[PDB]
DNA sequence: GACTATGCACG
DNA sequence: CGTGCAT
DNA sequence: AGTCATTCATG
DNA sequence: CATGAAT
């Protein structure tokens, strides 16, 4: 039967247990990989699968069941509208999906439901994943005990500021707009040379947000204050161009908007001034949105002054918006407000973790087989009773335990010795395998340097910033003005 | 429901007559929005020649049909008032679409009959694999696969291209060449009796 | 530029496309697994995926997707719907999926959405699949040409009868009521004995239909214009019975109800003859099924009728309706009425084609390795020798063509040879070897008679069908009368 | 109605159940003993009756068909006596979200039915984590001598009684209001309108590790 | 996560 | 009508 | 295959 | 008024 618990309790073990979990695991991003856990799941997943930028597109639904039912414990939809997300390029300035069908528009159109879709990761994906086979990343038991899952990728690119991320838990919230990819990872390549960078000095190769919208950023002094403090309010306004028709009368042409900003609400919007004048002077407010362009055309009447008319819809639309940072995100399991050093460094900290744990994996197995084929250089010389010995052996398990005792190999060998088909007794070759103990040693050598040489590990972390730079890099979209 | 064109003008507008929402949405994203409109079809259309005219005007489908194309449907047709100029049906590559089709053409051909026998009732021919359209036309793109499972799985600009662009789309237009051997037809296949279509099965429908 | 085609020629061609495939291809099962290819999908991909009776439930979603995906490209919810409806036991006799959650019950209330159920093969279904990878039933690509599919499944039970169908194409439809498993199969026994069995000594081992829901028949003769015919229409009647009360209150109790009938809506409907009072005195209906009885009471008025209350109800509800038997299956490719002959007769045949490709499948495999085997007997006479000529070989290749050339051995033999792992030179017992040598020899032979030999063949069918019934028989639940 | 309702009418022992979602709603109709028990799917996340207006408050079907299925009226215009259920039960999925709900619905059975609330009628269900069944990580271990439930979704109708459900197999954590007053500063700060109290009370009370 | 409407053959 | 695969 | 509603913190 | 993972 019953027992009673107090109001002051029964509210205490559960919104503390929801605050928690929301929190952790749900709406902030980790601040080394940029991700919420659905959509590094919705990206381990698709990659265990082999469903990448390669190969061919795999049905949604087949997708996101698969996660569903080996990760993410929840909604399809959720699932679903998350792998949308990071399809759509006017959402994310370098896309980790690509999605064959109707994903969406920036009239924020339903994307096709899932049994339409298709889908893989992007190219740019496989760097957020690269390594992970390696036991670069920690792991953990999924919800169900029978398949460990990343808690991090090993985000060969610094997502959490390039991509974004937004951001309502309890508690908590977070917008990070994105960010220019090639800036960004100059600014960390610079950092890793100066650990005690100031913001101003950072700030010459991470001059602000890149909207992948483009637009207008206005306000340094607010950014800064916002890379500094990670709670800023910057403006963004639209790219506008005037064009004088024949009449006498002029023409606003809009080329880009807002990040985050419906075009289709946008036009409404303005339109609803024309209708109700507001601001006096609008004649047309017409969409010319066709597949390759962004074009919204605000045809004034006859004499009409054309700045107070612009103006006006600036203040009173999304035509111009303030867009506030208010960057958190889970350093050390737990949610951080933070600027652009706690993030770079953050970032850096975590590659360094992965790619000394990489090199650790790689040296490992490249030890492993050195000392295997040390091993088998050794039989040749003794082939004939090696053969011998094993014959004479009562099992596989006699022959390894004989094979030691009499020679001194050790299981490691024995087991790769008398698990030899017969016919490598045809070859006696020590050349070609002493050609691979050099390699392998060599390459052991390579990988000791950097484990055990903090500057070695940090040109190399260098090294593959600058490739992922010069492969991925594209140009800004969005100006910045003080 | 309806997405309009940006401009009203009955001699050189388009309107397509989409399968389901998904497709009717890579459409709305297509099209060429100064003269093409998008009216999208939810499901399998009503049998306009099984059910009772009185049950056709309560789907919501063909009033919103019947009010778009702006003429009234039947006797009180006026073929003039029409507004577009050409009506276009997209459906999937798949038999559900065919069957669509089979639907509205014989809603076309029974409540609107003018409309028919003026060409201008027109079907949009989607590509079957990726750019082909007849298991042949594929043989030929081997020498110097996607194969299409309906017109949701297309994107956007790849729609325009191939089956909405004027310049370079092909078209189908259903033309009554004779009001007997075109009636008899629609009776049997879509005709409230169920033994001479069982028939016309079994003598045409080859089943290998 | 267009292409004119005929309002006659287009609607001719397209209803055709639609007719043929929605006939072959959706409502109508194959007359041999009794199975819609949406239902044959769904197993065969469960099976593909492990998902079986014997392992883990497993969250639907994730086996609709995988279904979505390699086989049936259709929506998400046909697919799940037709899974969930396999796995409910008042609409199938003998359920093919088992559910773990909200499948719905007779109150016809709807499933839990497939992001809450998780779900498994059952046992039986295990045997529909029976036998499907060695190379039994005749497959073909998918929609994708990515992956082969069954076009019919092995069937070591007789589906169609079994389960029944039902069943709306175009030009035809079916009906076909579910049947007790071990009555069918003492039907298919007899009817391979004696092939030119007719309806009559057919019926006195399958009398009639065996409904999940149970309850009463009546028509014995119309049963056999079934049999006979495949059109049919029997009388199903609820299982009723009567308790007495206070104040000589009689009541009647429902325990069982006809096939295809929502609880719920013949429980309204029985009461909605209370409130009209279309006949006389009827006091308080009342459903007072809980999870593991089915019980309607129907209590009465003081000096009320009881015997003219339950015929109106009989007559004027769905406390007793009309079965029509419409037994439609597609047999070489195109839809048939088919009466209880064709079925059986189908099955047989088809069993028998399964039988025969089986076994001439084991019967390679046995082959290729008694082949081997006959090698490796020879080896060990000559072990000694045998190692010393590989090791004066020069790579693999010739190490084959030396033993070749040298002992006689075969191509296969000596890839085997030479392809042992040196531990196997410890385990040389021949005793061993001439054991499995022959146990080979007799499976070979006794597979061989099978093929060679159509009454050994048809004595098998008929071995395996009793064990079949042996291991699922249960009794009946419709009872019958004439 | 949305609504399932008991068999016979006697507000002294029915119970009014409040079940997270239609799937665990309908598994919960059929599992029930349908004489006494009602059902009432709660289809969403329970709306915030501490942050939102008055007026938004009863424009809300979830609210309302509360209201009238409770059969008192909310407010002070709610007559203790005039109810129709003895016990009303919320029950929610074992996890996190559940946990969220078990919330929301509690800071409304204490705004606007505190009655419903000191007089013990309220209480909290509590479903299985694993399978031979048991509720802690601890009471595993004893049964070693292995299904893990990720909700009341994902369990069967009959199962859903035996374990939750049966008045004589269950188990009740039983809602009481023990300190009017230190309760009232809870309710007010975890879910009221003020974000940084909450903030603070999270990071004093809530273990990141 | 329920609701909403169609086609098809059949009493 | 209510059925069950399909839109 | 869209439509409806709620959380949570923010300007 | 939105936002985006959640019921
Ligand atoms: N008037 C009704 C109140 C509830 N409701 C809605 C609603 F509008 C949308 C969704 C919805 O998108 C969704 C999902 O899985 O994505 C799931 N659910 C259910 C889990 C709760 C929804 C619900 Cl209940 C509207
Ligand atoms: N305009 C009408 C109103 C009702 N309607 C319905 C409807 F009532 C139910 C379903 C439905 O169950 C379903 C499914 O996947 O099982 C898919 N569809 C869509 C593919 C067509 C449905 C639709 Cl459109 C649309
Ligand atoms: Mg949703
Ligand atoms: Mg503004
Ligand atoms: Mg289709
Ligand atoms: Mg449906
Ligand atoms: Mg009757
Ligand atoms: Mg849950």
């Amino acid at each position: 039967n019953i027992q009673n618990m107090s109001l002051e309790d029964i509210m205490g073990e559960r919104f503390g247990r929801y605050s928690k979990y929301i929190i952790q695991d749900r709406a902030l991003p980790d601040i080394r990989d940029g991700l919420k856990p659905v959509q590094r799941r919705i990206l381990y997943s698709m990659n265990k699968d082999s469903n990448t930028f390669d190969k061919s597109y795999r049905k949604s639904a087949k997708s996101v069941g698969n996660i569903m039912g080996n990760f993410h414990p929840h909604g399809d939809s959720s699932i679903y509208d998350a792998m949308v997300r990071m399809s759509q390029n006017w959402k994310n300035r370098e896309i980790l999906v690509e999605m064959h069908g109707n994903n969406g528009s920036m009239d924020g159109d339903p994307p096709a439901a899932m049994r339409y879709t298709e889908a893989r990761l992007s190219e740019i994906a496989g760097y957020l994943l690269q390594d992970i086979e390696k036991k670069t990343v920690p792991f953990a038991w999924n919800f169900d005990d029978t398949e460990k899952e990343p808690t991090v990728l090993p985000a060969a690119f610094p997502n959490l500021l390039v991509n974004g991320s937004t951001g309502i838990s309890a508690g908590y919230a977070t917008d990070i707009p994105p960010h220019n990819l090639a800036e960004v990872i100059d600014a960390a390549v610079y950092m890793i040379d100066h650990p005690t960078a100031k913001i101003d000095k950072l700030m010459e190769f991470l001059p602000g947000p890149d909207f992948p919208t483009g637009a207008i950023i206005q306000g340094r002094d607010e950014i800064k204050k916002a890379y500094e403090t990670g709670k800023g309010r910057v403006v963004v306004r639209s790219k506008t161009e005037i064009e004088k028709l024949k009449g006498g009368k002029e023409q606003i042409v809009i080329t880009e908007i807002p990040y985050e900003i419906n075009k289709a609400n946008l036009v409404k919007k303005i339109d609803d001034v024309r209708v109700n004048n507001k601001v006096a002077g609008i004649a047309e407010v017409r969409d010319e949105s066709d597949r390759d362009g962004l074009r919204i055309a605000i045809e004034l009447k006859k004499d009409a002054n054309t700045e107070l008319v612009l103006n006006y819809l600036f203040k009173y639309t999304d035509l111009q918006i303030n867009y506030n940072f208010n960057m958190v995100a889970i350093d050390n399991f737990t949610p951080r407000q933070v600027g652009i050093v706690p993030i770079l460094s953050s970032y850096i900290a975590h590659r360094r973790e992965v790619i000394l744990a990489r090199s650790r994996f790689d040296k490992e197995k490249a030890e492993k087989r050195l000392h295997i084929v040390e091993g088998l250089i050794r039989v040749i010389s003794i082939l004939d009773e090696v053969i011998a010995l094993i014959r004479a052996s009562e099992n596989k398990a006699d022959a390894k335990e004989n094979l030691k005792v009499s020679y001194d190999f050790t299981e490691e060998q024995a087991e790769a010795i008398v698990t030899l088909q017969l016919y490598r007794l045809t070859n006696t070759d020590v050349v070609v395998l002493q050609e691979e103990e050099a390699e392998l040693r060599e390459k052991i050598a390579m990988l000791a340097a950097i484990i055990g040489d903090e500057r070695t590990m940090y040109n190399l972390m260098k090294k593959e910033l600058r490739e992922v730079k010069k492969k991925f890099a594209t140009p800004r979209l969005s100006s910045l003005e003080d | 429901k309806l997405t309009p064109a940006q401009s009203k003008n009955p001699a050189k507008n388009e309107l397509y007559l989409v399968e389901g929402d998904s497709a009717g949405g890579s459409a709305k994203q297509g099209r060429d929005r100064k003269f093409q409109a998008i009216l999208p079809l939810r499901g399998k259309v009503i049998n306009t020649a099984k059910a009772k005219m009185a049950d056709i005007l309560k789907n919501e489908e063909i009033n919103t049909m019947i009010y778009t194309i702006g003429a009234g449907v039947g006797a009180d047709f006026s073929i003039e008032d029409a507004n577009y100029d050409k009506i276009i049906i997209m459906t999937d590559a798949d038999t559900d679409g065919a069957h669509i089709q089979t639907l509205l053409l014989t809603f076309f051909y029974r409540y609107m009959r003018p409309l028919v026998e003026a060409g201008h009732v027109y079907i949009a021919l989607p590509p079957l694999y990726k750019y082909a359209w007849t298991d042949g036309e594929l043989e030929e793109l081997r020498k110097q696969l996607q194969r299409y499972k309906g017109l949701g799985e297309m994107n956007a600009d790849q729609l325009w291209e191939t089956t909405m662009n004027p310049e370079t789309r092909t078209l189908i237009r259903v033309t009554i060449e004779d009001l007997a051997r075109a009636e008899r037809r629609v009776n049997v296949l879509m005709g409230d009796k169920v033994e001479p279509r069982r028939k016309w099965i079994e003598d045409n429908v080859k089943f290998t």
